[PDB]
């Protein structure tokens, strides 16, 4: 895929001034809705900027994503699309139904009969994407291996005689279901998922996919899937999404060439925002905000800049990264704290969110309240 | 053989310990009094008395040990011929401070072949003790003839028919066997590097040492390191199988 004069093509639409919306809408075109999840996956695809000040502070440039949601919401579809669209992308499942496991080992390969070091799946995706379905059904050793990979960005093997440490700088995109098969907003995120706090603490974006009964959305999704079934019958075999091949060409060029530097970030705004969030979160019995959240916001701002190839993070990039990080952090909170932080930080969470979207959301909330009152 | 005669004379002079502290004369008196036919000699004594002899013994183990054992047999005959006649051969064990030879199975490189090595290790294998024949006696009922055949230590033909094809019935009782065993020793896990697998080495024990060490015991084996041959064949690979022909086994 080493072409030339396609740098012109990528730059030609790079200046479109709305390419962000195009790319965010050009992820998994077979999945309706879930726009925020698509945005998060785009940011994960383009990635951040790994930096190790001196040689003693290793900071990962990846953006790990965890999609926790009740079943029947196309999480595995997102993971499979990422598998399809991203080079050096591998897919594995918490169950043993995956070709390659998460943990390293050494053995004679069954077909080649040769003694080889089967590196864990995470290692195979050394510079790519590792998709982990059924993230909440892993083994103890699988959990330990994912923890090691996410924490230290490497794997240490001492199985037979191989005392080695080989690095796995992967971006983990995971899919999981809530405990009991249904996500209950009355409980915080960290407690309605079969995952310990340290594991969840290493994910930069948490997407809480909820299947709530809604006649309009239900009808729209039914039309979508039934039309897909019609169009893929054997006999018959607000922007425009980019073609997938051009999308991956753009991803390659951005991920390989442009390395945005945050010399224009407004430290004042970020510091005040962080202090306010700390005070608010501790004012309530809620999971607090920590430094790693600022780290994740920095990574997402760099990734968003990379999407636009700016080479210099701009105020709007920082604001969008803050929007995404605050959306995730708020949705991880319980029901009451959800509204508390929504109202307290509605300004931040409304960046680049036009009036029509908020008005439609509020009207839908009101009509749903009316429906519930009617049918009780 | 001038060299072998010199070696035997030097060894016999060393064993003739009356002008000196009388240590090894007392040791020979000990071995004869308690009815054993193997002597243990500290290498430090050889170094203190004759550095050339010690170096030759350590660097060329086989012939030097043969000369030392022959001198030992001569000395025990001189002190007492009655006991000396009982045993065909008098063996020797070594101990003391082995400067560069003291190694482990890991450090045991081919550089030490045909030398004297004092290895320390953990015993992993102790094979069943087998009687290896050294001298067979066969009796012919037809010809009334008893024929003795020797079997030199070549570490093979067993006669069954007389000259004119008279069956020979082996005389087990009058035949001479030496008990023999093979053990596998390993480097102590304490001193082995934490990463790689253990490294081991074989040891061959003749009489007086067949069961001196039991499986799973920390031992020190002093002996000769040599190469074993393959069986008769037109083609051979440069590979050789090496073992440690023990001259002494001690519990650490
Ligand atoms: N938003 C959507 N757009 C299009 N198709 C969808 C959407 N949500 C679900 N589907 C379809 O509904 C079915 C269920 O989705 P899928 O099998 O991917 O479930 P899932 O979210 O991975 O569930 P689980 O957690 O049980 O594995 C699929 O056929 C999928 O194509
Ligand atoms: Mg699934």
């Amino acid at each position: 895929e080493l072409t030339d004069e396609d740098v012109k093509m990528i730059t030609s639409l790079s200046k479109d001034q709305q390419i962000g919306e195009k790319i965010f809408a050009s992820i998994a075109p077979s999945i309706y809705g879930h726009e925020d999840i698509k945005r998060g996956l785009a940011l994960a695809l383009f990635g951040g900027e790994p930096k190790n000040p001196g040689g003693k502070h290793k900071v990962r440039g990846d953006i790990n994503v965890l999609l926790c949601g009740d079943p029947g919401t196309a999480k595995s579809q997102f993971l499979k699309y990422i598998e399809k669209v991203s080079s050096r992308a591998i897919f594995t499942t918490g169950q043993g139904a995956s070709a390659v496991g998460l943990t390293a080992y050494v053995q004679r390969h069954p077909v080649s009969r040769e003694w080889t070091l089967e590196a864990g799946a995470l290692v195979l995706a050394d510079r790519g994407v590792c998709l982990i379905d059924e993230f909440d059904k892993m083994n103890d050793q699988d959990r330990t291996s994912i923890h090691e990979a996410m924490e230290q960005q490497s794997i240490s093997i001492s199985k037979a005689g191989i005392v080695t440490s080989l690095q796995a700088r992967c971006t983990v995109i995971a899919a999981a279901n809530p405990i009991g098969g249904r996500y209950d907003p009355s409980l915080t995120f960290s407690e309605n998922v079969d995952l310990t706090e340290p594991i969840i603490s290493r994910f930069d974006i948490l997407c809480v996919v909820r299947d709530t009964v809604d006649p309009v959305q239900d009808e729209m999704l039914a039309r979508f899937v039934v039309g897909s079934h019609v169009r893929h019958h054997p006999s018959n075999k607000g922007v425009e999404p980019l073609p997938q091949e051009v999308l991956k060409k753009y991803i390659i060029y951005a991920k390989e060439r442009v390395h945005p530097k945050l010399n224009q970030m407004d430290q004042d705004k970020v510091a005040k925002m962080y202090s306010d969030l700390r005070k608010e979160s501790m004012a309530t019995g809620s999971i607090p905000i920590t430094v790693r959240h600022i780290e994740s916001m920095i990574r997402m701002a760099e990734a968003h800049a990379r999407i636009h190839l700016r080479d210099y993070v701009i105020e709007d990039d920082v604001n969008m990264a803050i929007r995404v990080m605050l959306e995730s952090f708020i949705d991880t909170q319980k029901f009451s704290v959800m509204r508390s932080m929504r109202k307290t930080f509605a300004r931040y969470l409304s960046f680049r969110r036009d009036n029509n979207e908020l008005l439609l959301f509020i009207l839908k909330q009101l009509v749903a309240e009316q429906v519930t009152y009617q049918r009780n | 053989d001038v060299e072998l005669r010199e070696a035997q004379r030097d060894y016999l002079d060393f064993l003739d310990d009356e002008e000196d502290q009388g240590i090894y004369q007392s040791k020979v008196r000990e071995l004869i009094s308690d009815n054993q036919y193997r002597l243990i000699v500290n290498v430090n004594d050889l170094r203190r008395k004759n550095e050339k002899r010690a170096n030759r013994l350590l660097n060329n183990a086989f012939e030097e040990l043969v000369a030392f054992q022959r001198a030992l047999k001569d000395f025990v005959a001189s002190i007492d011929a009655t006991y000396a006649k009982q045993y065909e051969e008098f063996y020797v064990g070594l101990e003391g401070s082995f400067g560069s030879k003291h190694v482990s199975p890991r450090t045991l490189t081919s550089c030490f072949l045909s030398c004297v090595v004092c290895v320390e290790g953990i015993v992993t294998k102790c094979s069943l003790v087998r009687p290896k024949v050294v001298r067979s006696v066969h009796y012919c009922p037809a010809t009334k003839k008893t024929i003795e055949r020797r079997y030199s230590d070549l570490t093979s033909v067993y006669p069954t028919k007389d000259e004119e094809n008279n069956p020979l019935e082996t005389e087990y009782g009058l035949s001479v066997y030496k008990d023999h065993q093979t053990i596998t020793i390993q480097e102590m896990p304490e001193k082995a590097p934490a990463g790689q697998l253990p490294r081991s080495v074989d040891v061959i024990l003749d009489d007086d040492l067949v069961d001196k060490a039991k499986p799973g015991d920390r031992v020190q084996v002093v002996g000769t390191y040599r190469c074993l041959p393959g069986k008769k064949g037109g083609y051979t690979s440069g590979t050789f199988r090496t073992v440690l022909i023990a001259c002494n086994v001690k519990q650490m």
